[PDB]
RNA sequence: CGCCGCC
């Protein structure tokens, strides 16, 4: 929750209207949070499990990321 | 489509050809220029041998 | 830094010490010198013209004329290899090896 | 010596916004409002109503002084220039801007050239 | 093209044997004045370019880019354009080779070859088209780029001399019409003082040049070595199919150098026209010239009658304030040769039913009287043998204490002043194309300037849009999308603000707009109402789709038709445009185009706060790093990333610019729809951009994806990273191959039919008429 | 006068050198006054 | 040999310039965590204010480390500077490699362990 | 003419030029002798630049079949 | 600044045959202190130049001013001369140390 | 280029004694270099038989040497008037004997 | 106050 949640706030004016409930970014900060969050949840499985990062095929890659039970 | 206005073609046509036998066409058709001048002029020194 | 003595050592010879207004112009005395030379030959680049400078005024071969412009005709040569056509090109290098 | 502190910077802002705040702000926030009412916000008239002049405190990073105005080159990683930074170089910062401006002019005119036929 | 051009030589073959139509005296008269202006300015002649010249390779440069843009597309011919374009690229890879060719060419050549002469058919209108063989072209553009610098950086041309390089429009108004209330008491007409406007043209200047009397004028300030070449080329044989003739007295304007020839030309005929002491007075003293509109120390202009004259190509407009008794000598100077009261139902606004009538001219017999009068005195002081100003496409418009009302045509579209003096309730001025103007030596408004365009503009359109329809059937439907498109950003973009007042255009663009729509439909041999929905068109071609610009779903407005003639009313009775009423809402095209009033109020501010921080930054010694884009660095009407540019160092000597585009008519045949600008000197004048996204969601964004074969475009699952074709249209040298006849110039059948592949599920929808359908074979 | 003595062209003194109104009837039609007005209407 | 090394780290930079690599691999990704670089080529002349006037374009040295000879020398001809950002060692060895003082033409490097008093390149 | 020209303005430049010598080289010693005691006493950034190369016009030749607008991309 | 253009020297062609001595003086000296000049004697090189100077900059002013300037109606260009040759390598000087310095 | 060397010109000689006049791309369709273009230029520039392409003579120089300063460029004009007609063997002898009356 | 529908 703690890294995630400063995450999609990256800038210090990141206002979300009030009908909204995610941030309101342009599309090329919306894909370089993607990217972290999706380095964030690599980092986190990569630290719970004592894997290498780098080691992992792109199937497993998806099968992490969407959660997939391996 | 201009049925009408377009510019037009023939069917079967096989197209216009490439630049060695249009030119290949240009030296005979020189040729038979240059024959009919010199028959126009009625040359009798102009000889053509046998190889052309 | 030079002397005269290392002067005329450095060069070759040939050569001797020693708002505004509106008018007009009029006719002129034909300023239409050459500046390219007298013949098809090539172009010439600006800088050029120090080595194939002695190509832009015509010998007329006499009362200048040794057999040295047949030892320069071989200027208009390198000219016409280092600057010309192909055709232009191994013509004078056929002719340049060939004498 | 000095990324050291700006990591210290960006984990207590981290901390900051992280132990305490909700996952969006939104316009109100009563932090975005102090900074619509501290912005710079160029042409205001009453600018000089308020400031005597364009002076110098010891304002700079470490106590020690800063240095003065002449005007140091960009240079794509805002320096602490300081003690004599009198622009020798090889010319490479230069180089290197109008190396990416001419990246982005000619994918400019590329997108130009690729949606003509269309 | 057989009768003019077999007209053209019985001309030249008279001129001939019938002598130069100038007299001695004549032209003696001219030369004098000219040598008394030339010397009162210290106008210095223009020196022949040394081979040495420093800014020299930066002139052939933009020679070369004047011409090689004419190449964009290549379907281009046997030889002479591909020579003319091999030529310049042989210009391109030695510089000096072409640069001394020019010099030579240029001192020793005057016996020139054929031009060949084709015309526009412009319907109602026909513009000559030479074309000259491309050798000596590179020499005369890179001749008219050297004398364009070269009489601009020495200032030959007084400020009146127009188009200069402002703009169409502030030459329009904010020079012209701002000039205009910004005279010392315009309308006082107490004391019968009277305002008049005339506008006309030279008729026939170009026909009317003595080769003889223009070789002596144009060698006062040339090199005469280049005066002669100048002189030389306008006689040589234009040709047709089999018709050679010789010129030789009429300048040929297809030349490159005749935006020059025509200029200065018409600066000695503006001469003989202001006289030389008032045309002094308006270009001021040498040491501190004057701008276009202003003068030195207004007791000078309070003298001679004639405020303000600014010549427009071939076309002047001259603005003349009458005291009464001056009036009444000119009246009756008139009067001394022309009897017959009631001659007076010709003037003007008679047949002029563009304004209601009482915004028309009131053909009162004096305002009447002194309109043709002063016409009269204009009409002489330029004799027959150099040019003429016809009466009927003349056109001059009078303000009195009878006419409320000042009209005239400018620059393309026409308007008029209505001060806030001589209205009885305030005249709205606050709602549409109406700007007002303001007497700047007191901030406050006085003035307003309603504007609708010309009705010669909206029948060019109209012709333009008509022969788009009529090579409708040698292009794709992409292309004449494409087409309609680039036609109507042409007119818009240029008529920002007249669009919206003049309804007789908004008619046209409905009725020219479904036009296209039905022509594109009987390709499809539709034509039906939901088999061809207004999804096809209007989606942008990102996704696919044609992508067409609207301005036809606009609810054209009316007004009581009784009444309309009669009186400006107001507004009732809103009449549907386009046929869609299903809310879709189309966007206007005129949205999405920032309005003529605002741009120049943005112009004004957004250079003042430039020179305001480039001081300020010179005041400390900071550096200008992105404080030039709070005025988003585009606005002003120069565009200010127009400064900061690649080629700022080589557009400096683009100079002259704008009267060359113009004259580009008379030269390759695609007649420009942007003939006013282009985008490197006064930047982009619009950005329409999010007209595409407003589209997109006036659609819907999943649009025509539910009509669109994408489903089975295939298992595309996203629809986003969606690309069209990119594959080799412009295909450079195709391999290039020898092309029959109709695989030359007919139509390429291929993106015509994947377009009508990809709608085929709206195309083909099987419930319109639910009759008869035919299934293939297989 | 007083406005315009130092214009060159002082006067033409003329209009067309006599009076225009002609209603003549030339039938070479190359030089018939309706072709003039026709090919001077149209082409510019 | 003494300054083909200057060539070597700007063909280096010219290289990295023609084929276009991005800054997260633009090999000073290996040379983090290390504000120090390696100076090369000084004229003997230069004290340690010098080299800091110089130098310190891009942020004032924390530490300096001259090689000053033990006894019978005064300047061997390295130096040694860390800034306060590695990004300034960026900068520097960008830009200040090959620049010439007095004659002698320097040259930069980074260093990426330790002051080393006596191993590199005279 | 312009023989009858050329010598009318060639006469006016001499005393033209004349009245130079009449004028500034009398102010000279209105110069000279000063009788009060005569002699007993802006860096713009290089990001701004060439960030748009061109030349031509981008209205291009007249040719309206090549859809010109929408000066940058969709997605 | 500028170390590879040759100075000290200044090639000059299309000149005046009318030029007795006085006049490449003229604009000669007029930018600077002269060496001397050059002036040919086959009619190809009568009526073209050498002028050298002993200063650099004095060059640089002829050389970035005269280019294409108009004179006795002949105008003329410039250049700078390639010193590349010699016909005798001096030999038997002394020029020793002498306490000088 | 066009440099029209003598194997062409003969040709041309030959082409217009078997085509004709008004009739240009049938017989630049035989020249491998030249277009239509070219071959009238040359044909009515240097080729034609009406052209006295040599033979200056005495009546037709004093007649030139003031037809040249009625209408001073314009030697297209005064070609036909000249009757050399070549309208550059005009502008040689205009420039031929303005060396004459200078040297 | 509501054109339009194609062999
Ligand atoms: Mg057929």
């Amino acid at each position: 929750n703690d890294r995630a949640k400063v995450i999609l706030k990256p800038d210090k004016t990141t206002i979300t209207e009030p009908h909204h409930i995610w941030p309101t970014l342009t599309d090329e900060e919306w894909i370089k949070v993607e990217v972290q969050l999706k380095d964030l949840i690599l980092a986190d499985y990569g630290k719970k499990n004592n894997v290498n990062v780098a080691s992992l095929t792109q199937s497993e890659i998806r099968d992490i990321i969407l959660g997939m039970e391996i | 489509m201009d049925f009408q206005h377009r510019p037009g073609g023939k069917t079967g046509s096989g197209g216009v050809a490439s630049s060695s036998e249009s030119n290949r066409d240009r030296r005979e058709r020189l040729r038979q220029l240059a024959l009919e001048t010199i028959d126009i002029n009625k040359d009798p020194y102009f000889m053509k041998n046998h190889l052309g | 830094p030079l002397s005269d003595e290392e002067l005329d050592a450095m060069f070759p010879e040939g050569y001797k010490v020693l708002t505004g207004f509106h008018m007009q112009t009029e006719d002129r005395t034909m300023k239409s010198v050459n500046d390219q030379p007298s013949g098809n030959l090539p172009f010439l680049k600006p800088d050029d013209i120090q080595y194939f400078d002695k190509l832009l005024v015509d010998v007329d071969e006499s009362t200048l004329s040794p057999e040295e412009q047949k030892e320069r005709k071989i200027m208009k040569l390198l000219l016409k290899i280092k600057n010309g056509t192909p055709p232009m090109r191994k013509a004078a290098l056929r002719q340049i090896t060939d004498k | 010596g000095l990324a050291q502190s700006r990591q210290q910077q960006q984990n207590v802002e981290d901390a900051m916004k992280e132990m305490q705040k909700p996952l969006a702000r939104y316009i109100d926030d009563e932090d975005l409002d102090r900074m619509l009412r501290e912005q710079e916000r160029e042409g205001d008239p009453m600018a000089n109503f308020i400031k005597k002049n364009k002076a110098k405190e010891n304002k700079n990073k470490k106590v020690r002084p800063r240095y003065s105005g002449p005007a140091p080159p960009p240079n794509r990683f805002w320096p602490g220039y300081r003690w004599d930074g009198v622009d020798r170089s090889n010319g490479f910062e230069q180089k290197r801007f109008a190396r990416l401006a001419s990246k982005k002019a000619v994918e400019e005119l590329a997108y130009k050239w690729s949606v003509e036929d269309m | 093209t057989r009768l003019y051009l077999k007209a053209e030589q019985e001309r030249q073959h008279n001129y001939l044997k019938d002598g130069p139509y100038i007299t001695a005296e004549e032209a003696v008269a001219v030369y004098t004045t000219t040598v008394h202006w030339l010397e009162s300015r210290r106008f210095s002649p223009i020196p022949f370019p040394p081979l040495s010249y420093k800014h020299d390779t930066k002139l052939l440069i933009l020679a070369l880019e004047r011409l090689k843009e004419a190449y964009s597309v290549k379907s281009r011919l046997n030889q002479s354009q591909r020579e003319e374009l091999g030529l310049i690229e042989q210009a391109y890879d030695n510089p000096h080779e072409a640069l001394s060719r020019i010099k030579r060419h240029l001192l020793t050549q005057r016996a020139f070859k054929e031009v060949g002469i084709e015309f526009m058919d412009l319907y109602s209108h026909l513009v000559p088209v030479y074309d000259v063989e491309p050798l000596e072209k590179i020499t005369d553009a890179y001749l008219d780029q050297y004398l364009w610098y070269e009489a601009d950086k020495r200032r030959l041309f007084p400020p009146w001399i127009k188009p200069a390089d402002t703009e169409p429009p502030p030459l329009l108004v904010y020079k012209w019409c701002q000039g205009i209330n910004n005279l010392q008491d315009v309308w006082e007409t107490s004391e019968g003082e009277c305002n008049v406007m005339l506008e006309s043209r030279f008729e026939k200047m170009y026909e009317k040049i003595d080769l003889t009397l223009l070789n002596r004028l144009l060698r006062l300030i040339v090199d005469h070595n280049i005066a002669d070449y100048m002189t030389a080329k306008n006689n040589v044989v234009i040709n047709y199919k089999d018709m050679n003739h010789t010129n030789s007295y009429g300048i040929i304007r297809g030349l490159q150098f005749a935006s020059f020839i025509v200029q200065y030309y018409g600066l000695v005929m503006d001469l003989l026209v202001l006289g030389l002491h008032r045309a002094s007075e308006m270009a001021g003293p040498p040491q501190m010239p004057n701008d276009f509109l202003s003068f030195q120390d207004i007791a000078t202009e309070a003298a001679h009658p004639i405020r303000l004259f600014c010549r427009y190509i071939d076309r002047i407009h001259i603005f003349f304030r009458f005291t009464a008794d001056e009036a009444r000598d000119l009246i009756q100077r008139y009067l001394t040769e022309h009897p017959d009261p009631n001659n007076e139902n010709i003037v003007g606004y008679n047949n002029k039913k563009c304004w209601p009538r009482d915004a028309r001219m009131r053909l009162m017999k004096h305002d009447v009287n002194l309109g043709r009068a002063v016409f009269w005195d204009i009409k002489n002081r330029l004799p027959r043998s150099v040019t003429t100003v016809q009466w009927e496409n003349s056109f001059v418009s009078v303000y009195s204490k009878d006419n409320p009302n000042l009209l005239f045509n400018m620059c393309g579209f026409e308007c008029r002043i209505l001060p806030k003096c001589r209205t009885s309730y305030e005249e709205f001025t606050h709602k549409d194309g109406v700007w007002n103007l303001q007497n700047e030596v007191t901030k406050e408004r006085t003035a307003q300037c309603f504007l609708r365009v010309d009705d010669e503009s909206m029948q060019r359109f109209h012709n333009r849009v008509r022969q788009i329809l009529m090579a409708s059937g040698s292009t794709t439907f992409t292309k004449i999308v494409n087409k309609w498109n680039t036609a109507l950003i042409g007119l818009m973009t240029y008529f920002r603000e007249a669009v919206v007042n003049t309804q007789e255009l908004l008619d046209l663009l409905v009725k020219c707009e479904n036009k296209i729509q039905t022509r594109i439909k009987i390709g499809l041999n539709s034509k039906m109402p939901s088999r061809f929905p207004p999804v096809v068109f209007y989606t942008p071609k990102e996704l696919g789709g044609l992508g067409m610009l609207s301005m036809g779903h606009v609810l054209i407005p009316q007004s009581d038709l009784r009444w309309s003639k009669q009186t400006d009313v107001g507004i009732t009775h809103f009449r549907s445009g386009m046929s869609h009423e299903e809310d879709q809402l189309i966007p206007n095209l005129y949205r999405y185009i920032q309005p003529w009033e605002s741009e120049f109020i943005d112009s004004q501010r957004v250079w003042a706060e430039y020179a305001l921080k480039r001081q300020e930054a010179i005041a400390q010694n900071r550096r200008l790093t992105l404080e030039d884009l709070e005025d988003s660095w585009d606005r002003g009407i120069p565009r200010i990333n127009t400064l900061f540019q690649k080629d700022r160092h080589t557009l400096a000597y683009d100079k002259g610019w704008r009267v060359r585009t113009d004259f580009k008519q008379y030269q390759v045949l695609k007649q420009n729809p942007f003939w006013w600008t282009h985008q490197r000197h006064d930047g982009k004048l619009w950005n329409l951009n999010n007209y595409r996204t407003d589209m997109i969601q006036a659609l819907g964004g999943v649009e025509g994806i539910l009509e669109h074969t994408l489903f089975k475009g295939t298992y595309f699952p996203t629809w986003e990273g969606l690309f069209w074709e990119k594959a080799s249209g412009f295909e450079e040298s195709m391999k290039w191959k020898k092309l029959t006849n109709a695989q030359r110039s007919g139509l390429n059948q291929i993106p015509n039919r994947r377009f009508t592949l990809w709608w085929s599920p709206t195309i083909n929808r099987a419930n319109v008429y639910v009759g008869f359908q035919v299934q293939l074979d297989l | 006068r007083r406005w315009d003595d130092d214009v060159v062209f002082k006067n033409c003194a003329k209009g067309v050198d006599d009076q225009k109104k002609d209603k003549r009837f030339v039938n070479d039609t190359l030089r018939s006054e309706f072709h003039k007005k026709f090919m001077e209407k149209y082409i510019k | 040999n003494p300054l083909t090394k200057v060539k070597l780290i700007n063909e280096l930079n010219e290289r990295e310039v023609q084929l276009g690599v991005a800054d997260k691999v633009s090999w000073h990704s290996e040379y983090k965590d290390s504000a120090w670089i390696f100076l090369g080529g000084l004229p003997y002349e230069l004290t340690e204010g010098d080299i800091i006037c110089v130098f310190s374009q891009y942020g004032e040295i924390v530490n300096i480390n001259l090689v000053r000879d033990k006894k019978t020398g005064k300047s061997k001809g390295f130096c040694f500077l860390c800034y306060e950002d590695q990004r300034s060692t960026i900068l520097a060895v960008d830009n200040f490699n090959g620049i010439k003082i007095k004659g002698r033409t320097i040259r930069v490097d980074h260093v990426s362990n330790y002051r080393a008093p006596k191993d590199s390149e005279e | 003419a312009d023989r009858k020209a050329r010598e009318a303005v060639e006469m006016r430049a001499q005393v033209e030029r004349k009245m130079a010598q009449k004028e500034k080289e009398k102010h000279e010693e209105k110069l000279r002798e000063m009788a009060q005691k005569a002699r007993e006493r802006v860096q713009y950034d290089q990001r701004l630049f060439n960030q748009s190369k061109g030349m031509d016009s981008g209205f291009a030749g007249g040719e309206d079949e090549i859809y010109n607008v929408y000066d940058q991309a969709w997605r | 600044r500028l170390p590879p253009e040759v100075n000290r020297i200044l090639y000059i062609r299309n000149l005046p045959y009318k030029i007795t001595a006085e006049e490449m003086y003229d604009i000669f000296g007029k930018y600077g202190p002269i060496r001397q000049i050059r002036v040919g004697n086959t009619p190809e090189t009568r009526g073209t130049a050498y002028v050298v100077y002993e200063d650099i900059f004095d060059a640089k002013n002829a050389c970035d001013h005269l280019s294409g300037f108009n004179v006795c109606n002949r105008y003329l260009v410039v250049l700078y001369y390639n010193a590349n040759r010699a016909f005798q390598k001096m030999d038997t000087k002394k020029k020793e140390e002498q306490l000088k310095l | 280029g066009g440099v029209w060397r003598n194997t062409e010109d003969e040709i041309l000689k030959a082409a217009v004694m078997k085509y004709g006049k008004n009739q240009w791309s049938r017989i630049a369709s035989l020249l491998h270099r030249k277009s239509a273009k070219q071959c009238k230029a040359r044909w009515y520039e240097w080729l034609d038989p009406s052209i006295k392409k040599t033979e200056w003579s005495r009546e037709e120089e004093e007649k030139l040497l003031h037809l040249a300063k009625l209408m001073p460029t314009q030697w297209r004009t005064i070609a036909p008037i000249i009757g050399r007609t070549a309208a550059q063997c005009l502008e040689h002898y205009e420039f031929l004997l303005d060396k004459a009356a200078q040297r």
